């Protein structure tokens, strides 16, 4: 979620 | 009694597929300067031809998104030195690559604003040491060699910031009106490939961080290759970007990945003459997108007016196809590397404004090469002209774009092309911006749509007969190249598996009975498999 | 429509400070007199350490125009501990939104940041500020237990903020979650009675949240805009905001309950990028009590003249209807850039006409990206298209953008008048403007000239310079003006008359002035009361026969008039103006005697007569009509005559005809001004006697629906004599026609199969596709073209099921397309064979055993069709290859149609038939 998962 | 005029005053000559201009001076426009005088309420028509130049020279400029979450698509990324080289080689002898990363705008709430003052430098509050967030960094300039490039690409790794979206519109745009900077040779076929992880910020989106002043569009990357105004200035919108893509003649080509494919080709439907381009298998590259996209860009040539006073209208006829001659239409489509074509412009004021030089340009999309047309003109209670509907006095004067006696048609051909860009989907003609279907029993407003159209197993069979005959109708027209491109290949005598296409199945004037196959696997690659060896009959 | 332009309160601030980057009307209930509230995030304040902390500015519009903070905070950052503080309100935006309800007002800092109660973090949970006088509490809603970037740790509340009629805020915060975003409704009093300055983290009773949601919901932004109003049936306002980055960079716009905070609507862009909800605002445009939702995408991209995409921004007007739904348009920009849906600000009733106006603005707009607020009216139709006026910036640059426009307010008088006024503020100059509205006056005009029918050889006046009898005639021309608001008791006029104006600079002036021989003579006037109406008149005179000709040429009074300045209220004096659409004007006319002779008075006799030139139109499209007229004039000279063509609602008109020679060009000028739609034509001013016309009129009519078997015009012409005025009503009507061109096309798939046969094998008891044989398809299509639409059709479908006992093309499974249900007499696919796994030649009906297929089918209007996709595969027992010459087959389906029942009842009809045939060859393809 975001810059990632 | 009216002298109207239009000398062609400049005649430098389309080049023959010289990609290198040894003193030759390449030029793909034939009359590179006309100049019109003209009556009041006159027309001159004139002529134009554009030529896509075999060996033309190639730039390509790599924007890499280096935020955590290309981790795992990086360092085969040596690929681009070599990889961009070989397959794009046997299309030019002069390529210049370069490269610049990206990762958001270093600021408020998309920056690891400083949570521990020890994370200035990223991803440690998990651990990898990731180096801090930049924005846009410009590494290599366009150059020749591909070693070097080969090398400085493997040294850079990924940052990381908090946002989902990350921005890079913001180095779309410094990537193209930094000429100097990224070194951009105005005589070389411009690309910009922009491979990336996910979403992207767009404009308006740094009020959140407290920016409120609009992009400018100017170039603001000095000495230390960094975007400057990167957190003083929100992101670029999709016009700006367009028109600085336009003006500086750049190609935005989108490398991204699966996940994200649609999302970039939505964005590519609205700036027009950008592409998109899958990066999945691993990560690092794949298929040289750049390769089949760089064709792609350069399949077809627009005309696009810079700089027209409002008085004179322009008409446009397009001999695409072997002296066709295609009326009211400025674009070819379908064409390859190396193929010529012509459209034939007819200016026109109404009632000539006062007189100046009033240059402008009609030019291809993509090329420096232009015809410029300087213009002059010779002019030393209830009016029921009407019904409205842009008409004018005296008795219907339309204005520009608007043809007609009441004025209500259009020359805009725009909103009758289809999903795959062709005119009403091949089927109709396009009339005042509305398709009027030349009727096999279909409909729709592109006439997009015939369920009672025969099975494509009939379309197809015209090309196998005559790509791999050399004997049917669409060679009997010339025709059978621009116009039956798809890509043939002769299986070998068993067919495919990819069962989601269709099988067809005739008889030639031989009387034998060919077997073929049409398919579409990514880049919606029309592929067509003839069983080599057709049953013929025995004795 | 009008509000001074010439002198606005200007109101400034510090450089660098963005003032009027939020602006504000402060109406306290305990006091007389109001104010303006400029918010200046980036503005330095005494506040210990904190750097651009920002401030609200409270402006003394007592014309003073001097601004001083308001006192919010004033304190500096708190600690968690010794050199680790709990907040840093350094660069926080405070100021950033600014509302105010009556004493009390609510401001926010949308970027100030919090280190977590937990670990040293630096969050921007933003917060607000609620002053009531002295009384003053914290609003912080996002500031809680629940942090990180997946709660509301980067919600920056306070990025956009309102109040509801009963006192409670609609608050919102982009980034809670992860930049999903956030509305908190909390009620006013309970912000108040539950504040507590030693709690970091206060809990609301009646809270109302939007929670978090799904992950693919993730940066849509909500809360980056707030407007709210009365959605659901009934009660308060209702929460609605825009989510800019929703459905993938589309945006939409949410509305929720004021009560349950639950989801009542939602409105999506239609373009990516745009930023559809940048800005909303919901109001009441056109008087029916019922709020009209408007978004703003300022990156719009719409196509130009060329047809090449452009951004210039676009407003979503969507009206509310009493069903609960909406009725939409779309309202685009003029220049590109300008980001015309920036900021949609409601104002009152601009100009007490009744009905409530808006002003869009496009900050970037202009000659030097000065910026530009149009206003745009309402009326009950909706809201009128055309900018009313145009408020237009006058501010250098500086280093940015003034950005005038970015911010606005409006629907608050700020003074005597009882007019709106507006504030429009550029915080790229840090200014903002206070516009007032200006008094409308909506004044009368009269002129009637005593004889019309002037008489050459009549001597009934003295003239002045000898005294003699010359032709005489009056004028009196009356004039009543009507105020609302401050301005009435002294009106000042400036009429003028002009006496024979058809005479250019000819100087025939056949008519002139008694005491001043002249053809212009100017007079000075006043009145007051809106039905008080003061008048005056004059005496001309004709010249003598002797010294002029005419043959009449009508003799026309123009009376113009004009008001004057110097007319309002103390204050910087506010003019007023006129309603925008009155005429100044106002001409009447006479005419010379002539031909009328011993009987004295011209009684002409008008006839009116038309032609059933094309006795039908079809329902559906425009039809092209032409109605030829025949106007006549038997009796004596008709003045002014005219024909008047009334028209349905369904006709319109084109023009007369030019493209022809029998038929006159009429001066014919379309015109519903009253509640009826007319033609009116010059039928030559003085058509003198035996005058005969002939012209054609065009129109094209659509429809009124079933609307009876017919519409209809009525024609008549019309005069201003006296005596026998007009010429009797003629109706001319035209039936309404049926034609609907329904059609059946059919289609094979493979429309030939080569039975060699690919790799095949005979199963005992088959299960498959493949174990059966190829797939043969057959699409049938039935498709109205005809203008005239049909409500019920039969379509039926013979298949080639069998041949002596044994099946050929086994129907496996059909689909349908459009309006019709169908049924088969046998059942399909009788041993379950289901997909995928591990006589010479013509076979028909005739001569076959047969599958048949009924459909019903319903309505299909004018371009639409209806498809019956059969799914079969051919059983590959076309296989004698032992005897005879089996050779060749052509397995042929066939399906008819008959339409059966149109919507139109009286109107005359017949049955359309017709049907198809399809065939699928299958040949031995080597033999
Ligand atoms: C508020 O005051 C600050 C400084 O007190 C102004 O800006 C600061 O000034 C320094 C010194 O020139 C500059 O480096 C920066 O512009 C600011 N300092 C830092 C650390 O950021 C600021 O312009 C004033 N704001 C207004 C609206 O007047
Ligand atoms: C308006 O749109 C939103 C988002 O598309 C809808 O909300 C989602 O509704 C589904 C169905 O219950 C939930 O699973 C999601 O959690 C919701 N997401 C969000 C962000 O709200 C909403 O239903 C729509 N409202 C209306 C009236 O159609
Ligand atoms: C008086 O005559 C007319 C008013 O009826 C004015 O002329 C134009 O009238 C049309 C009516 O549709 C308007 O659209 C124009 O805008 C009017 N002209 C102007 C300049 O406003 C005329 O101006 C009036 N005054 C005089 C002195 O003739
Ligand atoms: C199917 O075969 C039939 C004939 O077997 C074709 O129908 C017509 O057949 C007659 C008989 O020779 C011809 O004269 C006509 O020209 C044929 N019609 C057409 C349109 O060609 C029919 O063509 C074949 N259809 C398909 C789909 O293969
Ligand atoms: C505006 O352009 C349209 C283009 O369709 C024309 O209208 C046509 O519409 C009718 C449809 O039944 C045709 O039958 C007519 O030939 C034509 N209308 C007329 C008056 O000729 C036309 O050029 C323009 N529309 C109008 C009302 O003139
Ligand atoms: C026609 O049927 C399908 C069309 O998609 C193809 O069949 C091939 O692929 C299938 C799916 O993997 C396999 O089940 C078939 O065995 C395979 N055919 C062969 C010869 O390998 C192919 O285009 C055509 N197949 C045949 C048998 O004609
Ligand atoms: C059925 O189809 C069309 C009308 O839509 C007509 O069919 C005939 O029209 C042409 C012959 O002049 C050809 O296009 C067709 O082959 C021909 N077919 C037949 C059977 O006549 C015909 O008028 C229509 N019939 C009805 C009752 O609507
Ligand atoms: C892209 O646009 C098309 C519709 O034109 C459709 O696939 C979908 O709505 C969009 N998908 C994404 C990911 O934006
Ligand atoms: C387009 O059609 C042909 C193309 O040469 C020619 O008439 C001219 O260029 C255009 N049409 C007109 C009417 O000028
Ligand atoms: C609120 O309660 C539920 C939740 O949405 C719903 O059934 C109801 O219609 C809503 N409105 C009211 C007035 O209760
Ligand atoms: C006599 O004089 C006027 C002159 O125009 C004439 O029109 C009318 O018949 C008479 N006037 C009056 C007031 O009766
Ligand atoms: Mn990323
Ligand atoms: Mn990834
Ligand atoms: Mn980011
Ligand atoms: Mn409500
Ligand atoms: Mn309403
Ligand atoms: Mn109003
Ligand atoms: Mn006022
Ligand atoms: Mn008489």
């Amino acid at each position: 979620r975001g810059d990632f998962v | 009694e009216f002298p109207v005029s239009e000398a062609r005053v400049l005649e430098d000559r389309p080049l023959s597929d010289k990609g290198s201009g040894d003193s030759s001076q390449v030029t793909q426009v034939s009359p590179q300067r006309i100049a019109l005088r003209l009556r009041p309420d006159d027309s001159k028509n004139f002529s134009i031809q554009v030529r896509q130049v075999e060996d033309y020279p190639v730039d390509i400029y790599y924007l890499m998104d280096l935020s955590y979450s290309m981790k795992d698509d990086l360092w085969s990324i040596q690929n681009l030195g070599t990889k961009l080289a070989t397959q794009m080689r046997k299309l030019t002898s002069n390529l210049r690559i370069g490269f610049g990363a990206f990762v958001d705008k270093p600021v408020s709430p998309y920056m690891y604003i400083s949570p521990p003052e020890a994370l200035e430098n990223p991803c440690y509050d998990m651990k990898t040491t990731c180096l801090p967030m930049f924005g846009y960094k410009h590494v290599l300039t366009l150059t020749d060699q591909v070693t070097r490039f080969n090398e400085e690409v493997k040294k850079q790794s990924v940052s990381r910031n908090r946002d989902a979206p990350e921005g890079g519109f913001d180095a779309i745009m410094q990537a193209t009106v930094c000429d100097e900077k990224i070194g951009w040779r105005n005589d070389a076929s411009h690309l910009l490939v922009f491979t990336t992880d996910a979403k992207t910020h767009i404009a308006l989106d740094g009020r959140l961080a407290g920016i409120v002043q609009p992009n400018d569009g100017q170039c603001h990357v000095g000495s230390d290759n960094h975007y400057s105004a990167s957190t003083t200035m929100d992101y670029p919108s999709l016009g700006l970007m367009t028109e600085k893509l336009s003006q500086k003649n750049i190609n935005l080509i989108f490398a991204v990945t699966e996940n994200v494919v649609n999302l970039y080709q939505n964005y590519s439907e609205l700036i027009p003459g950008t592409t998109v381009g899958v990066l999945s298998m691993d990560s690092s590259n794949v298929l040289q997108l750049i390769v089949d996209a760089y064709g792609k860009i350069r399949s077809k040539v627009e005309l696009e007016v810079r700089d027209l006073p409002e008085e004179l209208s322009l008409s446009f006829n397009a001999t695409c196809l072997n002296n066709e001659v295609i009326p009211g239409l400025k674009s070819c489509m379908g064409l390859k590397i190396g193929d010529t074509v012509s459209f034939s412009i007819e200016a026109k004021v109404r009632g000539c404004p006062q007189e100046k030089e009033k240059s402008f340009t009609i030019k291809p999309v993509g090329f420096k090469d232009s015809l410029i047309v300087q213009v002059t003109f010779d002019c030393d209670k209830g009016e029921m002209c009407s019904g409205h509907g842009q008409c004018s006095c005296g008795d219907c004067l339309c204005d520009s774009d608007w043809t007609g006696y009441y004025c209500n048609c259009t020359t805009r051909t725009d909103t009758c092309m289809s999903s795959n860009g062709l005119l009403c989907s091949g089927r109709g003609k396009c009339e005042c911006g509305s398709c009027v279907c030349i009727q096999p029993g279909s409909y729709g407003d592109t006439c997009e749509k015939c369920p009672t159209c025969p099975d494509a197993c009939t379309f197809k069979k015209e090309c196998v007969e005559c790509k791999k005959f050399d004997r049917e109708p669409y060679m009997t027209e010339n025709t059978c190249n621009r116009y039956c491109r798809d890509e043939i290949e002769s299986v070998k005598e068993l067919k495919d598996t990819g069962k989601d296409a269709v099988n067809c199945t005739y008889k030639n004037e031989d009387d034998c009975v060919v077997r073929f196959q049409y398919y579409e696997d990514s880049s919606g690659k029309s592929i067509l498999y003839v069983v080599e060896e057709p049953e013929c009959p025995k004795g | 429509f009008n509000l001074d332009v010439d002198s606005p309160a200007e109101y400034s601030g510090p450089e660098g400070s963005y003032f009027g980057f939020a602006v504000d009307f402060f109406v306290p209930s305990a006091s007389s007199r109001m104010f303006l509230l400029v918010g200046a995030p980036k503005a330095n304040t005494t506040q210990p350490g904190i750097v651009e902390g920002g401030q609200v500015l409270k402006c003394d519009w007592s014309s003073t125009r001097r601004c001083q903070p308001i006192e919010f905070d004033a304190t500096g950052n708190r600690d968690y501990a010794k050199d680790d503080p709990l907040e840093f309100k350094s660069h926080q935006w405070f100021g950033a939104s600014v509302r105010s309800k009556q004493d009390k007002i609510l401001a926010c800092a949308p970027l100030y940041h919090w280190r977590t109660e937990m670990k040293q973090e630096r969050e921007p949970v933003g917060t607000c500020f609620l002053q009531d006088g002295t009384k003053t509490v914290e609003y912080a809603p996002c500031r809680s237990q629940d942090i990180d970037a997946d709660g509301q740790g980067f919600c920056q509340g306070g990025f956009s903020i309102d109040f509801t009629k009963a006192d409670r805020v609609l608050l919102g915060g982009p980034g809670s979650f992860y930049w999903q975003g956030q509305l908190i409704s909390d009620q006013v009093a309970e912000i108040v009675s539950k504040y507590d300055p030693n709690v970091y983290s206060i809990k609301y009773n009646n809270q109302l949240a939007t929670r978090t949601a799904q992950a693919i919901f993730d940066d849509s932004y909500l809360g980056y805009s707030v407007a709210v109003g009365d959605f659901n049936g009934d009660g308060i306002d209702d929460f609605v905001s825009g989510v800019p980055r929703a459905a993938r960079t589309l945006g939409m716009v949410y509305i929720y309950d004021g009560k349950n905070m639950s989801s009542l609507y939602n409105f999506t862009g239609e373009q990516m990028a745009a930023y559809f909800g940048f800005s909303v605002a919901a109001t009441d445009i056109n008087g029916d009590d019922y709020a009209d939702v408007f978004i703003g995408a300022p990156l719009f991209m719409d196509r130009g003249s060329d047809g090449k995409l452009q951004e210039v921004g676009q407003v979503s007007v969507s009206l509310q209807r009493a069903s609960g739904d909406f009725q939409t348009t779309k309202l685009n920009g003029f220049e590109v850039f300008a980001r015309f849906g920036s900021a949609i600000a409601p104002l009152g009733d601009l100009d007490q006409d009744g009905f409530n106006d808006i002003a869009i603005a496009a900050p970037y707009g202009g000659e030097d990206k000065k910026g530009i607020v149009y206003i745009f009216n309402g009326r009950s139709t909706g809201l009128n298209a055309v900018p009313s006026q145009i408020l237009e910036g006058q501010w250098a640059a500086r280093s940015m953008p003034p950005s005038f426009g970015y911010s606005m307010k409006g629907a608050t008088d700020i003074d005597k008048n009882g007019y709106p006024d507006l504030i429009v503020g550029a915080f790229g100059v840090d200014r903002a403007i206070l516009y007032r509205a200006r008094p409308v006056i909506t004044v009368n005009a009269g002129l009637e000239v005593y004889p019309s029918i002037l008489n050459q050889d009549n001597k009934t006046c003295s003239l002045p310079g000898t005294a003699l009898k010359v032709s005489c005639f009056n004028v009196r021309f009356c004039l009543k003006a009507d105020g609302k608001g401050v301005l009435p008791r002294k009106l000042n006029f400036q009429v003028e008359l002009l006496l024979d104006k058809l005479k250019q600079k000819g100087a025939i002036r056949r008519a002139l002035f008694l005491y001043s021989r002249s053809p212009s003579h100017s007079k000075n006037m006043t009145i007051s009361r809106g039905g008080l109406m003061q008048c005056e008149e004059l005496i001309a005179y004709l010249r003598d026969e002797s010294e002029f000709r005419d043959k009449l040429t009508p003799i026309t009074i123009f009376m113009e008039y004009r008001l004057d300045y110097r007319t309002a209220a103390d204050t910087t004096g506010l003019q007023p103006i006129l309603n925008q659409f009155t005429p100044a004007n106002i001409s009447r006319q006479a005419h010379i005697l002539l031909d009328c002779g011993e009987d004295n008075v011209c009684k002409p006799k008008l006839e009116v007569s038309v032609d059933s030139d094309q006795k039908k139109i079809y329902i559906g499209d425009d039809n092209p009509l032409t109605l030829i007229v025949k106007a006549q004039n038997q009796g004596e000279g008709a003045y002014e005559a005219e024909l008047i063509v009334s028209i349905p609602l369904q006709a319109d008109f084109i023009g007369v005809v030019r493209n022809n020679e029998a038929l006159a060009r009429l001066s014919c000028a379309f015109k519903t001004e009253n509640q009826t739609r007319q033609v009116v034509c010059d039928l030559g001013n003085p058509m003198k006697a035996g005058t005969q016309l002939l012209a054609g009129l065009r129109f094209s009519v659509h429809q009124q629906s079933e609307m009876d078997t017919s519409v209809k015009f009525d024609l008549q012409i019309q005069s201003s004599n006296l005596f026998d005025k007009v010429s009797p009503v003629v109706s001319h009507k035209v039936d309404l026609a049926v034609l609907a061109a329904v059609e059946i096309r059919g289609v094979s798939s493979p429309d030939h199969v080569f039975l060699p046969i690919p790799n095949w094998e005979h199963k005992e008891n088959p299960e498959t596709e493949e174990d059966v044989g190829p797939v043969v398809q057959h699409i049938y299509e039935l498709r109205n073209n005809g203008p005239s639409s049909f409500s019920k059709a039969m379509l039926h479908l013979q298949w080639p099921y069998k041949y002596n006992n044994n099946t050929l093309l086994y129907i496996l499974h059909y689909d349908i397309d459009g309006p019709m249900n169908c049924t088969s007499d046998m059942e399909i696919n009788p041993l379950r064979i289901k997909i995928s796994s591990l006589d010479i030649h013509t076979l028909g009906c005739g001569v076959a055993q047969c599958l048949k297929i009924v459909c019903q089918v319903g309505r299909l209007d004018r371009g639409k069709s209806a498809i019956l996709y059969v799914k079969s595969l051919l059983w590959t027992e076309t296989f004698m290859n032992k005897e005879n010459q089996n050779h060749s087959y052509s397995l042929k389906s066939s399906a008819s149609f008959n339409v059966i029942e149109f919507p139109y009842k009286n109107l005359p009809i017949e049955d359309i038939t017709n049907s198809t045939l399809v065939t699928t060859n299958v040949t031995w393809g080597i033999q």
